[PDB]
DNA sequence: CCTGCATCCGTGAATCGAG
DNA sequence: TATAATGGGAGCTGTCACGGATGCAGG
């Protein structure tokens, strides 16, 4: 966009970048129910992991 | 598709303030028209509702009291324009109408850069919000005059430009 | 633009929420046929037509009008919702 | 002398000191005096208008005994045909280039009040690649496939084209055409994808109280030297205006605080520490660090870049910033033509 | 077709009230 | 300001044997000047019948 | 019959049931003016007595949507069928005097 | 006036008829005036000897024959019928064993006729079948985009007749052959042909590496008949394997010459390409009992020459006009009456077998049905039948030589690709490179370049004058783009004195690549650069100094001008307008040479030479398939004498034979007020006064009174509940009258329908009672005039059933129709625009005095902006504006050809002859220089426009040789502070205005299913919100304005119902429901199989259809 | 027996107008 | 309600570039 000569904010960018990291993998289950390659959310599994690693899991 | 909304081929309006926008009678009075209906019983143009109806649906019925009337109706009120493609947020802005003679929407010559928008042609629709809260949110966050700079460079999006930058560049 | 706009956007902490005040203080005023107005008689907005000048017929005008008196209370959880209806029916009759 | 650029910086000053309403009415009035100023300058448009210099016929006669000298060095073998095409392409863009400053060096100093100078000057209409076509050579056309014709138009809008030239040069023109008429579908696709990839996104609550942040560099680490030189300012400004620190930043004897939103003139102050050497990097709280769920806050994301003035709480911020994004490459997709 | 959950429609501004001086103090008292 | 002919029953209609057109004959109308030698005199119908 | 996906011009974009309008259900001007002609009987039929508007109520179908004989309505009342219909008389007569007073029923004649 | 023209080109040869591509076309495929004995084997002629005879009883063809049109051409218009003629076909019944002989001339309906200017009749509606541009039919050779080194093959035929076969080199090393999705080694099909090892290496044994994997030995172990069966297995897995059955198969999809059908066209391809010559148009021939070879080892043989790098081996150019030709009307209508034709074969090869197999005749053994439903299908519903463009002459001009891609065998929109849609090297003087749709359809649709024509094998030519040394024949050629690629073409603009080359060194072109090069080596010249371009681009004067996109503009919108009243040619022509009125049959001209005897303005009467009495009806006030008013004049006076070929009536949108377009108007380019801000125009009030730009529409009402289960619709004067007021300009049968004024809410024909059985609701069984009135048994249901419409009633075709000639279709009783028109004078919002792509809108109509004006006190017409011109880049005007302005003042029209036209030096001759009659006039009236024109000067010589020092004359005329004068503010009095460019323009009224498009809603029509409002102006529909609209209102946090749109202002019932209730007792909106659409969606998903459930935050179910879906 | 590459099938391909 | 009749018929070929699942030979 530089290029073309249209200034545009990173802001906007980094809205859509942030969407596309707002998923992870996992490489171990540990006590979970979750599965080795089962890709879900990031915030869903950290709210797992509170869960879990605060229940001594 | 919605109800309430009009379309028309736009033309300058260099008289017009900011806030305002150039609106035809016939489209007005069609645009408003239950608005329309109920000021017209409020005054004594006629009894009743279905009688004004019956009225509006003939154009040799119609007299200078129903415009006048219709004055009062859309005073303080305003109306949505919106220019295809839609590409931003700016694509729909909200102005006060002027009702003029003519078949033609008379848009403010400072938003053509907004809507990108020339007049080789280029048509428009009117859509009328109705409730008070679609109202105040049009006069407020959607109103021309209070969308001066662009939500993506942070720039001025409405400024002087063709004969007004020659104008004073002379 | 509208008038004071911007002494009306630093009233409140988000400009959504001085749409909704106005919205709703237009409704109160709408229902209750600009009798529970706190705007002095010569601070009523007038509209000119062809007889005279008469009130404006806009509610919103209104309702953003009183706002910029400071005459007017915004904010959450500050009354139940039917007292107020009830009480402003009863001031006010509609 | 007020143009373009000058008149912007004017709205968007009147804008942050004297508010909404009284930059509206600025508006009307440059409007106003804009318009009958303007009918009353006497700018019209004649054949006469479009200046060709006397240099152009001596850059074409130039041109001519270059192209017989790399013909000379072909025929007997000296180079290759792909060596012939890149010079013969080179030779009429620097014989392009010298024409149109030719134009404008005779406009500003013999026809400094010429319409089509004032139009190109003030930016209220044309680019000098346009003008150029209509007084100096028209210049290179390309092939539909790609690259770009060895022989160049050599004519003017004003000398007239031969049939030649004008076919070449449609050749382009339907490429043009087909680009704001197809080529469109490619770029409002993304649009329709960035948004259903950002609906959810709104400005939810104040402050996440995230204590993560980015760092946005004021350098770009050359390839060419080798060393680490100031990046181009609008790219900073795209990057820092509007934005909130998540660190204090003491440079060139002045307090910037957490929390800090950051203006315009903070951010050309930052570049000019930057210039100093007090400073090369800028933190700053970002949506990319920002812990809200379901969106961003109010802080992590700063001004409102419509109103200048910290976002308020309720903003959709996924569908502007998915408009934003889409909005010029679907739009510059229709001027492809110009 | 339900408001969205944005701008006017955002549970951060959505519950806001409006009361008149007069009518404040007639229910404050009561 | 007004055009009445026998027989005919709006602007775009065609009278036999005239070769000019309804339309025509009207705008030729227009460009006729006719001065009121009185004052007190607003309004005029003038009469035209010829063939042949 | 033919069918109501038949492609109108020669895109894809168009359909030949999206120019037919829905000829049932009711308009909002239709829902309007018979909400407008049931207060406007209601407001004609309070210048009357709620007993010779009732038999009114009760011979038309306003109320409950049965009309009813005069034996019927008299065995309500309590009265004879005679006295009914004289009510039903008197009540109709009064409204066409109302009617031609106040002028408001006038354009709901359709 | 005075006719100058200029250019130093003298072109030979006129420009060929203009709808020559329609008419000639389908008289070739009918041959309906050639007799039938002397007829050949084309078209319809051709169908007939493809599909007979019928094997299994032999019925045979003998001839056809076309009777005349059962009704003329207005007829047909009139009557809603189709201009077509009987088709009758000679028919004799063979059997086969016994020789009994039935011959019988059988019906087959009827076959639509071209009219003289080439368009057709469709129900009562003209129509222009375009061209379509397809491959042409043969073998082609394109390099495979997988391997660098190896190359695919492709055998096409004509579209629908016979499968593509592609012949591909595999990784594998054998040779591969795919048809029909199936591929399989080339080496089995040759082997069925007939083939051996032997032939196959001495034929190809050339070229090493490449034949040893067409060489199998287990292929070469079975004899032809196992091989056959083998592929036959290969190609119908499942389908036994019988040989007669295998040979059935085979034939019919290679040697078979009914099924499988290559272009005579693709025949002499294939013979060019391959170096060898075909017997027939298919790829194999069945002979002496076996299949015998023609086409794939010829083929196999380039392949493999191709692959190996042997010269004299090129790929092919599928965009190349030499492998692209053209099917016109006449070939579209035989393809199709080909399909229809087998259908009706088929229906006798089956009623053969059945009934008696002893009495049958040929009349009771066809059914005509297939084919008359064929040919109705391809004239109505097809993309190529085209509602035909009747807005001007030239509209439907160029609309008969337009070129689709699309339509039945083209190309898919998606199918598309930009290739298809360049521009080539060999579409130079045959396929325009300026005139397409700026639309989706840019680069498939296209127009046919001038002298432009298309040959017999369907390919387009050109015409190219023959040079031989130094001097140039007047004999021309028409080339194709294959032929023309081997000649070295010069100029049209090369200096020619006399007969022979002049210049030292010419501009010619080699295969498309411009060169300069000697004389001795010019084998072929341009005929004219008029070739180069379509017709409309003709049109534009100046073309050289326009922008090709702007030009393209210019093209597209003088399609679109509309006829005005006093509509005059242009001051600037190119030369072709008189010739495009020729071509068109909107003029009217004198067959021979003789005398006018009457003139009036329905007929014409002329006695000739012959001393025959031959009568002109003129059409008058006809309205258009635009509903622009078409209307011939005469221009001729009783007792004229006239010669052959001489001007007798100017039709629509001519002057004195010239095409008129536009009007000449005193144009000035300058800012005003910004009132032209952004392409926008100023005019004067003045255009309004002598009626400049003003036209007349007609439009169509149409009302049908049919047969109801509920009682008969009745058209009459009698309408319940209506006042004497409204039925004022009615008749007593109910119509409207002829000549009244009528305007929206009137009624036009009135009409009663009884009312639909319900239980009158309680309400108004009271009212009913009340009012002292029984409810009328009938129901209003009247043709009133539409939002925005209306005018003077000019005609009324009534037509009925039970009254003689006239039969509706089943259940309508009567058909009356109403001819409404208008006299449209220019208003805000019309589109005004010039040739060479300027275009606008009229923002301001100021009043006279406000208005721009000359010293001499003569203001302008038009107010143009002059930041519209550089960007844009079209100096085409600025020339036009100065020779106009010069034009002007001498009182001359000009004539400046395309290229060829007038030079600035001679513009400036004739603009200071112009001035001597401008300033002449003034110092010989006693009138000196002006005080403002002395300021004026001044601030010019600063401007250093003049030369300083100079008198004011030589300053005046300096400037008025640039084009510029001196123009006072009529609102001051005060001058311009410059001087301004003035000059008479060609300016065009558009078809696109206010009144046609303005509208409005409130409340209206709403769907059957989504229960959404309808759209279109027409429906009376609302305006589409589509998803982008409700991103702008989400990104503006406007959330109870989308809230709206989504249910009270659309798709929620109850909501919109207590709304409108709500805004006309002046109480505020209701709380939005649940949308109607969800619901729908709900249902949809139930019908799918699918439990779609709305609940709340206990997660308990919440009906949304409140009990109406639960039991 | 398991990784890697070739290959198959299914899915998309801007907006609004009118038609 | 009865001679006997016993495996179909027309394909639409000039988009393209992606993700993901199937299957193949190769280490
Ligand atoms: N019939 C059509 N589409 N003509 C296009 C046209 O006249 N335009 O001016 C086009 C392109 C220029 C051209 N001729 O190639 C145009 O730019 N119109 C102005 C705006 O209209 C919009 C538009 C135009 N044409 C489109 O095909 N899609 C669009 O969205 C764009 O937002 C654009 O910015
Ligand atoms: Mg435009
Ligand atoms: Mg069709
Ligand atoms: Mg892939
Ligand atoms: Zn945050």
């Amino acid at each position: 966009y530089r290029a073309q000569g249209v200034k545009l904010h990173d802001k906007h960018i980094e809205i859509v970048v942030r969407q596309m990291m707002k998923y992870v993998e996992v490489t171990d289950p540990g006590d979970s129910r979750l599965l080795e390659g089962q890709v879900l959310e990031k915030w869903d599994v950290e709210a797992l992991n509170e869960r879990l690693i605060a229940e001594g899991k | 598709r919605v109800d309430y909304s009009g379309r028309s081929v736009i033309v300058v309006g260099p008289q017009l303030k900011l806030h305002q926008c150039g609106l035809p009678k016939r489209m007005a009075l069609e645009l408003f028209k239950p608005f329309l209906l109920k000021k017209m019983e409020e005054k004594g143009i006629a009894p009743n509702v279905k009688a004004a109806r019956r009225m509006l649906e003939r154009q040799r019925d119609i007299k200078d009291e129903v415009w006048d009337a219709l004055e009062e109706v859309i005073h303080g009120k305003v109306v949505l324009l919106n220019r295809a493609p839609t590409l931003h947020r700016l694509g729909i802005q909200a102005f006060q109408p002027v009702l003029v003679e003519g078949q033609s929407i008379q848009l403010h010559p400072l938003v053509c850069e907004a809507f990108n928008a020339d007049f080789d042609g280029d048509q428009m629709a009117v859509h009328v919000p109705l409730s008070s809260f679609a109202q105040a949110e049009a006069r407020i966050q959607m109103l021309s005059a209070h969308n001066l700079l662009s939500p993506a460079s942070g720039e001025p999006l409405a400024k002087p430009s063709r004969d007004i930058i020659l104008g004073l560049y002379y | 633009a509208e008038p004071g706009i911007d002494k009306l956007f630093g009233m409140v902490d988000s400009k959504y929420r001085l749409t909704v005040v106005v919205a709703k203080r237009a409704q109160q005023l709408l229902r209750h046929g600009f009798k529970n107005t706190v705007l002095e008689p010569e601070e009523r907005p007038k509209m000119q037509t062809l007889e005279g000048l008469f009130d404006d017929p806009n509610a919103v005008t209104w309702a953003m009008k009183e706002l910029l008196t400071g005459r007017l209370v915004f904010g959450e959880n500050l009354v139940p919702e039917d007292r107020l209806q009830k009480e402003m029916e009863r001031l006010y009759p509609v | 002398p007020q143009e373009k650029n000058s008149l912007k910086d004017l709205v968007y000053q009147a804008f942050l000191r004297l508010g909404m309403e009284k930059t509206a009415r600025l508006l009307d009035a440059l409007k106003y005096y804009g318009f009958t100023f303007s009918t009353t300058s006497g700018i019209t448009i004649g054949i006469d208008d479009a200046v060709i210099p006397e240099e152009k016929k001596q850059y074409l006669e130039e041109a001519d005994r270059k192209l017989l000298q790399i013909e000379q060095a072909y025929e007997m073998g000296f180079l290759t045909d792909r060596e012939r095409y890149d010079q013969i392409l080179q030779l009429w863009t620097e014989t392009t280039e010298k024409v149109t400053q030719a134009v404008f060096k005779n406009f500003e100093e013999n026809y400094p009040f010429n319409p089509l100078y004032v139009m190109a000057q003030s930016g209220a209409r044309g680019n000098p690649q346009q003008i150029r076509q209509l007084c100096g050579l028209r210049g290179l056309m390309q092939k539909p496939s790609g690259e770009t014709f060895e022989v160049p138009v050599r004519s003017s809008f004003r000398e007239g084209l031969t049939v030649l030239e004008y076919f070449i040069s449609s050749h382009g023109a339907r490429k043009g055409g087909a680009d704001t008429a197809l080529r469109t579908a490619d770029s409002g696709y993304l649009t329709r994808k960035l948004v259903d990839v950002t609906h959810e996104i709104v400005v939810r609550e104040a402050d996440c109280g995230t204590t993560n942040y980015i760092s946005v560099p004021l350098f770009q680490p050359d390839e060419v030297t080798r060393s680490l030189r100031l990046r181009k300012r609008a790219d900073i400004e795209a990057g820092l205006y509007g934005r909130v620190l998540a660190r204090e930043v003491e440079v060139l004897g002045v307090r910037l605080e957490e929390g800090r939103y950051l203006s315009m003139d903070d951010v050309h102050l930052l570049i000019k520490a930057a210039e100093a050497g007090e400073i090369q990097e800028v933190p700053v709280r970002s949506p990319l660090t920002c812990q809200t769920r379901y969106g961003v806050c109010q802080k992590c994301y700063g001004y409102d870049l419509s109103m200048a003035r910290p976002v308020s709480i309720g903003e959709a911020v996924g569908i502007v910033a998915a408009q934003s994004i889409g909005e010029p490459g679907t739009q510059l997709t229709m001027r492809t033509f110009h | 077709g339900r408001l969205i959950p944005a701008g006017t429609g955002s549970d951060f501004v959505r519950f806001t009230q409006v009361v008149d001086q007069k009518t404040l103090k007639a229910i404050e008292e009561a | 300001t007004s055009v009445y002919i026998e027989d005919v029953l709006h602007e775009f209609s065609t009278i036999p044997g005239v070769k000019e057109d309804v339309v025509e004959i009207i705008l030729n109308l227009k460009e006729l000047v006719v001065r009121f030698l009185n004052p007190s005199l607003q309004t005029v119908t003038l009469l035209l019948k010829a063939e042949g | 019959p033919v069918s109501l996906e038949t492609p109108i011009g020669d895109e894809k974009d168009s359909f030949y049931g999206d120019f037919i309008p829905d000829e049932h259900l009711p308009s909002p001007v239709d829902a309007a003016t018979q909400s407008l002609l049931s207060e406007e009987l209601e407001k004609a039929l309070s210048k009357l007595s709620e007993r010779e508007a009732m038999v009114l109520k009760l011979r038309k179908g306003l109320i409950d949507g049965r009309e009813h004989t005069l034996e019927e309505v008299g065995a309500f009342f309590g009265v004879t069928r005679e006295r009914i219909r004289q009510i039903e008389n008197k009540a109709l007569r009064k409204l066409k005097y109302h009617e031609s007073r106040t002028r408001k029923l006038r354009d709901f004649l359709d | 006036m005075e006719i100058k023209r200029f250019g130093r080109i003298r072109e030979v040869i006129p420009l060929p008829p203009l709808t020559e591509i329609q008419v000639e076309s389908y008289r070739r495929a009918l041959q309906a005036d050639v007799p039938p004995e002397k007829r050949e084997n084309v078209g319809i002629q051709a169908a007939f000897r493809e599909t007979f005879p019928i094997e299994e009883l032999v019925l045979d063809f003998l001839e056809y024959r076309l009777g005349e049109p059962p009704f003329p051409q207005d007829e047909c218009r009139e009557k809603d019928l189709t201009y077509q003629a009987p088709l009758y076909a000679r028919l004799q019944l063979i059997h086969k064993d016994t020789g009994l002989i039935k011959e019988d001339e059988v019906f087959l309906g009827h076959i639509p006729l071209m009219t003289e200017d080439g368009s057709f009749i469709i129900n009562g509606a003209d129509r222009v079948i375009v061209s379509q541009i397809h491959r042409s039919p043969g073998v082609y050779f394109t390099p495979d985009p997988a391997r660098p080194g190896r190359y695919i093959a492709s055998i096409i035929p004509l579209p629908k007749r016979g499968p593509w076969i592609d012949l591909e080199v595999e990784p594998n090393g054998v040779v591969s052959m795919k048809v029909n999705k199936r591929k399989f080694p080339l080496v089995l099909l040759l082997r069925v042909l007939g083939y051996d090892q032997e032939t196959l290496a001495r034929e190809l044994g050339a070229y090493g590496e490449l034949v040893q994997g067409l060489m199998d030995e287990s292929v070469f172990a079975m004899r032809p008949e196992e091989a056959l069966i083998r592929l036959f297995t290969l190609l119908r897995p499942g389908d036994p394997p019988k040989r007669d059955k295998a040979v059935a198969y085979v034939y019919g999809l290679i040697a078979d010459p009914r099924r499988y059908d290559l272009g005579e066209a693709g025949r002499y391809k294939a013979e060019e390409k391959l170096g060898i010559r075909l017997s027939g148009r298919t790829l194999a021939r069945f002979e002496d009992g076996e299949f015998k070879d023609e086409v794939f080892l010829p083929t196999l043989r380039y392949l493999f020459a191709l692959t190996a790098g042997v010269p004299g081996h090129e790929v092919d150019d599928i965009d190349h006009l030499g492998n692209r030709r053209i099917r016109t009307v006449g070939e579209l209508m035989t393809d199709q009456f080909r399909v229809g034709l087998a259908r009706l074969a088929r229906g006798v090869r089956e009623r053969m077998l059945m009934g008696s197999e002893d009495s049958l005749t040929p009349a009771k053994l066809v059914n005509s049905r297939p084919l008359e439903a064929a040919i109705r299908e391809f004239f109505s519903r097809s993309q190529l039948s085209q509602f035909k463009d009747e807005t001007n002459p030239l509209s439907s001009l160029r609309h008969k030589r337009r070129i689709s891609a699309l339509g039945p065998g083209g190309l898919t929109r998606e199918r598309a690709g930009f290739d298809v849609r360049d521009v080539h090297r060999t579409h130079y003087g045959r396929i325009c490179p300026v005139e397409t749709p700026e639309g989706a359809n840019i680069g498939l649709i296209t127009s046919l370049a001038a002298y432009a024509r298309v040959d017999e094998l369907g390919f387009i030519r050109t015409p190219y004058r023959r040079v031989v040394g130094g001097v140039v024949t007047d004999e021309v050629v028409y080339m194709t783009a294959t032929e023309e690629d081997r000649y070295t073409i010069a100029q049209a603009n090369t200096p020619l004195e006399g007969n022979r080359i002049a210049a030292e060194r010419v501009v010619a072109r080699r295969k498309g690549e411009p060169v300069i090069v000697s004389p001795e080596e010019v084998e072929f010249m341009d005929v004219s650069p008029k070739q180069v371009f379509s017709v409309n681009t003709n049109l534009i004067p100046f073309l050289e100094h326009d922008d090709a996109n702007r030009a393209l503009m210019g093209s597209n919108m003088q399609t679109q001008a509309v006829p005005l009243i006093r509509a005059q040619a242009p001051v600037v022509m190119t030369g072709l307008e008189e010739r495009v009125v020729r071509d068109s049959l909107a003029a009217l001209y004198a067959e021979e040479d003789g005398e006018v005897a009457k003139v009036d303005g329905n007929r014409i009467v002329v006695r000739y030479e012959d001393g025959r009495l031959v009568e002109y009806p003129l059409r008058r006030f006809y309205r258009s398939n635009q509903g622009t008013a078409l209307d011939q004049r005469p221009r001729v006076v009783v007792g004229q004498r006239v010669r052959k070929g001489d001007l007798l009536a100017d039709g629509p949108a001519s002057e004195n034979g010239f095409l008129a377009l536009g009007q000449n108007v005193l144009v000035a380019i300058m800012p005003f007020d910004g009132y032209n801000f952004e392409d926008a125009i100023v005019i004067s009030e003045e255009l309004l006064k002598r009626d400049f730009y003003t036209s007349i529409h007609i439009e169509r009402y149409e009302i049908e009174a049919r047969d109801t289960k509920l009682g008969p619709e009745r058209i009459t004067r009698d309408i319940p509940h209506l006042s004497e007021a409204a039925l004022r300009d009615l008749d007593e049968e109910g119509v409207v009258r002829i000549g009244a004024e009528v305007k929206p809410g009137d009624i036009l024909v009135g009409r009663t329908s009884f009312k639909g059985e319900s239980e009158p609701t309680p309400e108004e069984r009271l009212l009913r009672s009340i009012f002292g009135e029984k409810a009328r048994d009938v129901k209003d249901t009247s043709l009133r005039v539409p939002p925005g419409e209306g005018g003077i009633v000019v005609r009324t075709v009534r037509l009925r059933r039970g009254d003689p000639g006239v039969e509706l279709k089943p259940g309508v009783r009567e058909v009356v129709r109403v001819y409404v028109a208008q006299k449209r004078k220019l208003q805000v919002g019309d589109k005004l625009a010039n040739r060479h792509g300027n275009k606008g809108v009229v923002a301001k109509i100021l009043p006279v005095e406000d208005m721009p004006h000359l010293p001499d006190g003569t203001p302008v017409d038009v107010i143009l902006n002059p930041l519209g011109v550089p960007s844009r880049m079209n100096l085409g005007q600025i020339l036009e504006t100065h020779l106009g302005l010069a034009g002007y003042f001498l009182g001359q029209r000009y004539i400046s050809p395309i290229f060829d036209g007038a030079k600035e030096p001679e513009i400036k001759e004739l603009l200071a002859q112009a001035f001597e009659v401008y300033f002449g006039k003034r110092k010989g009236e006693g009138f000196g220089v002006d005080k403002r024109e002395v300021e004026v000067l001044r601030r010019a010589e600063k401007l250093g426009l003049v030369t300083p020092g100079k008198t004011p004359e030589e300053q005046l005329k300096e400037l008025f040789l640039q084009g510029k004068v001196v123009l006072y503010d009529g609102r001051t009095g005060e001058p311009i502070e410059g001087p301004i460019v003035v000059g008479q323009m060609f300016i065009m009224k558009l078809y696109h205005m206010v009144e046609d498009k303005m509208h409005a809603r409130s409340t209206g029509p709403y769907s059957l299913i989504t229960q959404q409002p309808l759209g279109g102006k027409a429906q009376f529909g609302g305006q589409r919100f589509g998803e982008m609209e409700v991103w702008a209102l989400e990104a503006y946090g406007a959330a109870h304005t989308l809230q709206e749109m989504l249910t009270l202002k659309s798709d929620d019932i109850e909501g919109r119902n207590a709304a409108y209730e709500a805004i006309i007792k002046g109480e505020d909106v209701p709380e939005p429901s649940v949308p109607e659409s969800f619901r729908v969606l709900v249902k949809e998903l139930q019908a799918l199989a699918l439990d779609v459930q709305t609940l709340d935050e206990k997660d308990n179910p919440v009906d949304i259809f409140e009990g109406l879906a639960s039991k």
